[PDB]
């Protein structure tokens, strides 16, 4: 964390900074009470799991390179 | 090329300090489908005569702070 | 210490306060000599020291800030 | 500053036919740095954030400037 690299085209260099992101998890109940037999969303926001800006990524148990998975 | 997909290859290591080495630019060392597509031929000393104004050169520094752990591969 | 912008002139770093730490017995030797027992950080002040190689006149000066670690 | 300010000189052939230089200078001051800590009291496992406001530490306008801790 905090270290960087430098890439240059057209005599204008740009830093490639390495950093971590704070995560946020929140269960979102559709109405006032969560009752039996109702699906409600669970949303996680962590930029550290977005390892590709040109692809949509899944938190698969079976992949060792997904470092964290939510659990109940 | 106005009809094809243009491929360029760069030697970008700005800390290779070997006397013989220079940052350089090469044209069509590969295809747009990742085939050979020909040999690599120097362009570094001719870029001035081909209307290049500081815009034909790519350089990279993998470890900027020299911390011992390289950031980019 | 990471500069906020390309030419902002403001550097920011961060870390997390530990529960225990190991005191330096003697600073006059290299390497330092460390104590034999860990100590809690609670009830001790924390300080940061910066040394300006060039102040407003171009002379060396050291500046600092302090704060208190607490417990409940 | 003053007589020691960096100055650029340009030798010139004037419209009267005599060679008369033209020049400009600009001062390059140094800045007094401050260091601060975001809170006056911390608790165990609290994030502590350190900032240094020294303009003289910016050495490149294109790249982010980084300073790292020594382990030797």
């Amino acid at each position: 964390r905090g270290t960087s690299a430098s890439l240059d085209y057209n005599e204008t260099p740009q830093t490639i900074l390495v950093g971590f992101s704070f995560a946020s998890i929140d269960i979102q109940p559709v109405t006032d009470e969560w009752t039996s037999g109702q699906e409600i969303p669970v949303v996680i926001v962590d930029a550290d799991q977005n390892k590709n800006s040109r692809a949509d990524e899944d938190l698969d148990l079976n992949n060792p390179d997904v470092t964290l998975i939510p659990a109940l | 090329d106005p009809t094809d997909e243009d491929s360029w290859t760069f030697a970008t290591n700005t800390k290779n300090t070997t006397s013989s080495f220079n940052v350089d630019t090469f044209y069509q060392v590969f295809d747009e489908n990742g085939a050979s597509g020909g040999s690599a031929l120097t362009l570094r000393t001719t870029l001035s005569s081909l209307m290049c104004e500081d815009n034909c050169v790519l350089t990279l520094d993998v470890d900027a702070q020299s911390s011992g752990t390289p950031v980019v591969t | 210490l990471v500069e906020t912008g390309a030419a902002t002139g403001v550097f920011v770093g961060d870390f997390q306060i530990p529960s225990f730490w190991c005191r330096v017995s003697d600073t006059t030797t290299t390497p330092y000599t460390y104590a034999g027992d860990e100590e809690t950080t609670t009830g001790l002040d924390i300080e940061v020291n910066y040394v300006d190689f060039r102040d407003a006149s171009g002379e060396i000066v050291e500046v600092g800030d302090s704060a208190g670690v607490r417990a409940n | 500053t003053d007589e020691d300010a960096p100055r650029v000189n340009y030798n010139d052939l004037g419209a009267d036919g005599v060679t008369t230089p033209v020049s400009d200078q600009e001062e390059a001051p140094s800045h007094s740095g401050v260091v601060s800590l975001n809170a006056d009291s911390y608790k165990i496992a609290d994030t502590v954030v350190i900032t240094v406001e020294d303009l003289d530490l910016n050495v490149d306008s294109d790249l982010i400037d980084i300073f790292t801790v020594v382990s030797d």
